[PDB]
């Protein structure tokens, strides 16, 4: 069984695939104070590997 | 042995592929097939419902007896002869299609774009000489009324009031082992890497089974409600739903509209989003230029077929066509069913990914197919991320207990369901404050609004993921829930501030 | 005699079957079809509303006039000449009709699929002869402009503003009166045994006086919104809204498109539910192997047609087909008027039933058709037992004076409508909370999905009774006035701890 | 001289009618069409969005760049046989099609119906030499795959990863001039008399404009979602959508259902509206007995046809048929645009109305036509009054700030988009309480309902503006608009007495 | 003269009932109850009915 | 310029009044009060459209 990644994590890790941990891209799902809300690829990677490990 | 048939199917019965003779093969597909643990019977909630009338056509082998009237016993011709008059136009039916004229399939000529099914004949007489219901010398004369309603190539009288049967699955079967075989794969094909489905799910093969092994179908006393359910989900039990009785045209089920019945609705409306693309639109137009009597694999040469179908695009594996319509699958219609986002980015989906890449190449380039695709999966996450966002909400109200009437007017569901919150139980059965309208309405947005949104992606009808279906409800449902949280949030603490005046 | 008008008919209009000719049985349906009492004209309520444009052409009898220009007086040959300018498609469409090449029905041969039709412009010259339209020996040349616009068979000249005339159900029935007859014959045979809709209805013969008789229509000053209504009403005044003008092709009506205009929506969903079903999906596959020209008595022999269609179902009775439709009515689409859930166990209803079986049993068995009819009747009470039970809490707080807005914004209906809970007024007019959101989602509950689940099941497509019309937006209702309710409820308790506080 | 491009068009291009060339007209045409200021690239909110995989296809122009591989040196045969297996449809769908099949259209005779086409081949050609791509006595051979996605007439090799492009309506109007001018020439005659819309607008010559100038569109998250939009907004910068590729079939282009795809859905319910009537009834019922290869000129006469479609009527206008669709536009779909209802009496709309009934009286009589034009005019009004009615009660409480969630849960729009009430943003985005139900209720009681009474009304389907769409549908917003209005006055003076027992 | 209203509930166990004994126990189409759907005896809803058929003669 | 705004109202009350007498009343397309259809003196809408005409 897969460990549960949100729809909008999912899209995050999509986005960040073929980039640098350090990249910065858009979310793809989120606005915050009037403004897409912006994503470090490294913190995205990290959470879903955390995911990937814990999963069967 | 059975080329189109895959590998994993001749494990599962223990055959082996190049040994097993079309008897073997039937006999151990049949075993598996009438098996109550394999899916067969009234299933594991059985104790809780009944048949009504209907049920004698929907799961024959369960419940079909044959008539007490008319009190005789008939020969091959007296079947024609009295039904003739009795059920006129299934004789006439009958008498057009090619089940009734197998000589004109044998003088098919190497020039004629239908010789397939000369073939398609000559294995389905060896199957028959393989089960000895046909002499190594002899033909088959025809497929007629005696034959599927009684037994294969009988050559004497039956008694209708005893060896009369609905034709099932297995019935077809005999003769028609490769296509009966293709859609019994199913089972073994679609096996979920996390168990996201049970496996061989979803599928034609176990649609029935599925049905049953709903709480809600079982459990809900409306019966006729209930076989409204059943009615989309007997392709199991019988093969008659895309090519129909009597005529049973394999043109018919090549056809969009053969699958429009049960395909469509408000939670998968692929009728609806298909016919309003480009896609759909180009085959309404196109219809009468297209020749619908080819085999799937000459449609796009042979027939003049420009446009896509259902099953041009389903049936289609690479580069074959087979009576499997799973192989392929990625996203299964509900992307809310937990693991199956998750699952998207595997190499198990990424492998059915570029078998649909084939399947679009038959026209598109490759390029062209995998900015489309890559299109569906995001758009499809992004209404999923949507639809979280609001059961949040929703769900902390249920934990809180704070769901109107959840306390004081929340009756249990019939037994055997459980008691719990957005199930699907809720669609098919209310009392009181069970469901609460806010828990209804963002099942609703999960079960309807995001699986259209991802049928108006998947079938190319721009219109159907934005403005009028997908996109649009669930903002409606968004705002909504919002707004009617807010409402209650408030009121409650208006409660609050009269519960301190009471303090005195 | 016309042998397909039933006897009742006959009896209703004082004439004896085997003396009474075309000309006595044409002028007696005629005096009746054209009386008020009978439901011609502007009807009880005429005082209330006026007619606008469009009406001189929805209801010629009582509006149209012919019109000031051009000031031309003229024969048949300048009608076509003309209008060759000033309607081009008119003359086009009629060039190719039926109508325009008799001489082509004449030559009919008796191996021609479409022999049938020779009989019937014989019959037609028969009714004209017994009538004095026609020499006995003379033989009709054609149906033009003139015929149907000014006078059948005329010879002379006529006044463009004084003899023009826009053709109603009469006008046709002074040829067609085997139809006219048969149509007009819907007054007589659709009766109900406890009075469960008023005589004569539902019908196509009595749906324009239906329309003008419901009083939100004659009350609401949207009359362009309300004319709406009386153009899906208009079988009762003119022919054309199966086989249309000016082609009057019988293949067409035969159709189920023919009837999908006016038999569909959020009421009575039925092309919707028949083109999802089986039936339907099969009707539409197969529409280019089916010959249409053949009549419905053909239909599943020298047609080939293999599926039931809207026309092949409804006209056929006991063996026969007729353009009378009401007589193996049961359920009447609407479940929930009071009278027709008791009424079907009724002998009355198990005799409609049975001639029903005689329908399908045309192609399925006996067995079968009576297990899905039964299916049908029981899935359609189940519907009505949903909404009886969401309808006691909303009929409760109406008698309590409970519901939003009832004592202090619940404004009078236009006149004449009186006051009142659920009623059919609040559909199509409503103002501050009359109704209250409560009482219209109850009475659309009833009005509209359970109307259609019962669509759906009589029309076998299994996804509208259940998922996505019926059962489904039923179960919503009924959630979100027990939702309602129970808020309503709690608000109710709150202020009456405030009211105690004070 | 193209005699069916209005004088606007030429004087708005500083060109002489008489004088002008094929290639000075193009060239002019095309220099407005790819130019920022008149529309092209990706518009005022740029900076906002990024295109995603599929935007190469939908704005080529501005982003499309041929693949990396396959890394081949084709000529103009390389290019079918290859493709042959690889995008086979393709192949056979162009072989199949005129523009493979150039010399059968020379072999036409002057009594068939479709010699026109003849005409416009000579048309093409003569276009051609203008622009120096075809001799003055060399005939054009075909249209092929280089041809279309390389170069017109291109005699040489072409480099796939260099070469290769996306045919654009420019690209198109090299060789069909008349018609890609027509089209663009609704930048011209689109002139509202009081900008009630964006001058050229609504048109298929600017609907991509109009997609990526609308501000959730290009503000919004959900690239997917908005590129949705986009497909049903391709008109300006592609000519395939209504004649598909690779067939190019005009008579496919006549049939009601080439529309259907974009003219469809809850805002504007055009094919639902029009197929559901008598007149798109008949057009089902009536499809294979019409000669729909005839051109639309000759539709009612040699082509057989008694019924209206999309196309005759949206397409004609004075007697003469031409890809500009914008000349009789009065109501434009959406009643409660400002301005709209209010010129509906303007001598400016009773030509157009005047135009319509010439539409009509080649069937109709004139008296019958008028009759029923003047119902939708009135039933348009008496839906507007509805909703205007609805929208005084909700505007009032955004205005007195009562909204639920108004000051405490009402999160601002994403940039650039400013905050409002019942804005079109809030259509395709929400956060919290923004927008509130009694908003978006009220909102799409106009965007939506009122809508779809008008297009019903337009096109004869009176369930469509009666019980089950318009009327019925507005009915109910109206009611729960009011309900809910009631119950929060009510709740209102229910918070005022317990302030009261506490102060 | 109008028939006595029926219930449709009602009506469904009355249909329920037929070609059954008097004493045979059915179950509700319509009625769920403690979690259980409501049994219903028919010569219960027959005598039901038969006041119903004789209240309106 | 721009048009000033007219309500469909009264838009509807001007066309109904579009053809008679200034002393003559019709009945409203839109408005019930009191049970009834508001009845219009066609004097009092087309100077309340003339006066705004003049505005624009
Ligand atoms: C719809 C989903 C189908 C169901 C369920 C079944 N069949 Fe089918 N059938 C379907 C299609 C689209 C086609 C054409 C396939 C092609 O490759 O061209 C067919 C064809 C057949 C045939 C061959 C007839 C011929 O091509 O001459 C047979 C013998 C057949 N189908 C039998 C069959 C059986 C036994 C089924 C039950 C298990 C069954 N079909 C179900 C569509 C569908
Ligand atoms: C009703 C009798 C059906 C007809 C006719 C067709 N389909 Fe079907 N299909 C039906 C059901 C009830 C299901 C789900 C079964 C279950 O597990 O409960 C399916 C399944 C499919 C699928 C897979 C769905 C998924 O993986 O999410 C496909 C791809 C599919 N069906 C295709 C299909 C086509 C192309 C048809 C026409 C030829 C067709 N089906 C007919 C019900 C019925
Ligand atoms: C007349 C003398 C008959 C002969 C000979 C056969 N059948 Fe028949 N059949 C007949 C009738 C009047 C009916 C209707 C029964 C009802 O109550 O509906 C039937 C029915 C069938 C059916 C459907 C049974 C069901 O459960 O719905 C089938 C499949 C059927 N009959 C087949 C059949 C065959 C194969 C026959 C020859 C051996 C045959 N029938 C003979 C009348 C007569
Ligand atoms: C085989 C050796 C080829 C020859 C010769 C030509 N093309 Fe091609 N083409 C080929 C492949 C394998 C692909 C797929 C690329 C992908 O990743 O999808 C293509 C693609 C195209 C396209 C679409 C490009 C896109 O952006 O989607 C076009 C328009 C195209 N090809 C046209 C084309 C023309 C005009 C050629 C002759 C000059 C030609 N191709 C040659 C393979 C081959
Ligand atoms: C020209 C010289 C005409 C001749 C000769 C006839 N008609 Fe005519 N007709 C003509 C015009 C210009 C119009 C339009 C009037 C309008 O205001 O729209 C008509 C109209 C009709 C109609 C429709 C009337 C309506 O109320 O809509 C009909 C039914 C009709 N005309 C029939 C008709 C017949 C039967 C004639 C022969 C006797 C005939 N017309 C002559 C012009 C001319
Ligand atoms: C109505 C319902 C219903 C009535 C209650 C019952 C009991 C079912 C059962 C199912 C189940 C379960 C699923 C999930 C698949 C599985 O294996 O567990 C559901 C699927 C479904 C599909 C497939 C959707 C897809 O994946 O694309 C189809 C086409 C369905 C359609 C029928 C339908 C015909 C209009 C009616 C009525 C119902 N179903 Fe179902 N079913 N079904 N169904
Ligand atoms: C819209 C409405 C409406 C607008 C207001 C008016 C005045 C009517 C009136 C009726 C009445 C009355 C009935 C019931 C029948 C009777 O005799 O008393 C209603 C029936 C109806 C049918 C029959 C439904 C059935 O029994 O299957 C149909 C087909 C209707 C069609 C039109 C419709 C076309 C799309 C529109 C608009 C309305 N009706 Fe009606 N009508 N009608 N109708
Ligand atoms: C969906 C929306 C959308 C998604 C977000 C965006 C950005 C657009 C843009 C527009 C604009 C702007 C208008 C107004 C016209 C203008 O020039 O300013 C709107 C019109 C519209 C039409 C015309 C309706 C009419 O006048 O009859 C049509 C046919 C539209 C269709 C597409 C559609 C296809 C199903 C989708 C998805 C949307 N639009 Fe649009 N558009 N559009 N549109
Ligand atoms: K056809």
């Amino acid at each position: 069984s897969l460990a549960p990644i949100s729809a909008k994590d999912m899209l995050d890790y999509l986005a960040c695939k073929d980039k640098k941990p350090t990249d910065v891209v858009k979310s793809h799902t989120e606005v915050e104070n009037g403004k897409i809300v912006r994503v470090k690829c490294g913190d995205i990677v990290a959470l879903v590997q955390k995911a990937r490990e814990q999963s069967g | 042995d059975i080329s189109t048939v895959p590998d994993e199917t001749y494990d599962a019965l223990k055959l082996d592929r190049g040994k097993a003779t079309p008897k073997e093969t039937y006999e151990a597909l049949v075993k598996r097939y009438k098996d109550p643990a394999h899916g067969a019977g009234k299933g594991t909630m059985g104790d809780y419902w009944e048949p009504i009338a209907i049920s004698i056509y929907m799961d024959p082998n369960t419940f079909y007896k044959p008539p007490v009237s008319p009190k005789e016993v008939a020969e091959r011709k007296d079947c024609v002869e009295c039904h003739s008059d009795e059920t006129p136009v299934w004789v006439r039916a009958w008498k057009r299609s090619t089940h009734a004229n197998l000589d004109k399939i044998r003088n098919l000529k190497s020039d004629d774009p239908l010789y397939y099914k000369k073939g398609k004949l000559e294995e389905v007489e060896n199957n028959l000489r393989s089960m000895g219901k046909l002499g190594e010398k002899e033909t088959l004369k025809e497929v007629g009324c005696i034959d599927c309603h009684v037994d294969v190539n009988k050559k004497d009288k039956a008694d209708h009031t005893k060896d009369i049967r609905m034709p099932t699955a297995d019935t077809c079967g005999t003769c028609h082992l490769r296509e009966f075989a293709e859609r019994e794969s199913e089972r073994d094909t679609m096996v979920w890497p996390n168990g996201q489905w049970p496996a061989g799910r979803p599928s034609h093969a176990l649609d029935y089974t599925a049905n049953i092994e709903t709480t809600v179908w079982a459990a809900m006393p409306q019966r006729e409600v209930a076989e409204g359910c059943t009615m989309c989900h007997t392709n199991q039990n019988k093969c008659d739903n895309c090519h129909t009785r009597h005529e049973f045209s394999a043109a018919e089920s090549r056809k969009p509209e053969a699958c429009a019945t049960c395909h469509s609705g408000v939670d998968h409306n692929n009728w609806e989003a298909y016919t309003m693309s480009k896609h759909g639109k180009l085959a309404e137009m196109n219809r009468d230029k297209w020749n619908w009597e080819v085999r799937l694999k000459d449609a796009f040469s042979k027939g003049g077929q420009n446009a896509p179908t259902c099953a041009a695009c389903h049936m289609e594996y690479e580069g074959e066509y087979t009576h499997n319509i799973t192989r392929k699958t990625r996203w299964a219609n509900y992307p809310f069913v937990p693991g199956i986002a998750e699952n998207i980015t595997s190499d198990w989906s990424e492998a059915r990914l570029d078998s649909w890449v084939l399947t679009c190449t038959q026209c598109h380039s490759e390029r062209f197919a995998r900015s489309y695709l890559d299109l569906m999966d995001k758009g499809t996450l992004e209404g999923l991320a949507k639809y979280q966002e609001a059961n949040a909400i929703v769900h902390k109200m249920y934990e809180d207990g704070t769901l109107t009437g959840q306390k004081t007017n929340r009756p249990n569901p019939p037994e055997p369901e459980k008691p719990g919150f957005g199930i699907f139980t809720q669609l098919f059965w209310s009392k009181g404050n069970n469901p609460a309208s806010l828990e209804l309405k963002v099942l609703e947005m999960a079960e309807n609004n995001l699986a259209k949104m991802h049928v108006g992606l998947a079938h190319v009808n721009p219109g159907g993921w934005t403005y009028t279906e997908g996109w649009g409800p669930m903002n409606r449902a968004y705002v909504e829930i919002q707004d009617e949280y807010t409402k209650m949030q408030e009121l409650s603490a208006l409660q609050a501030r009269v519960n301190k005046l009471e303090g005195k």
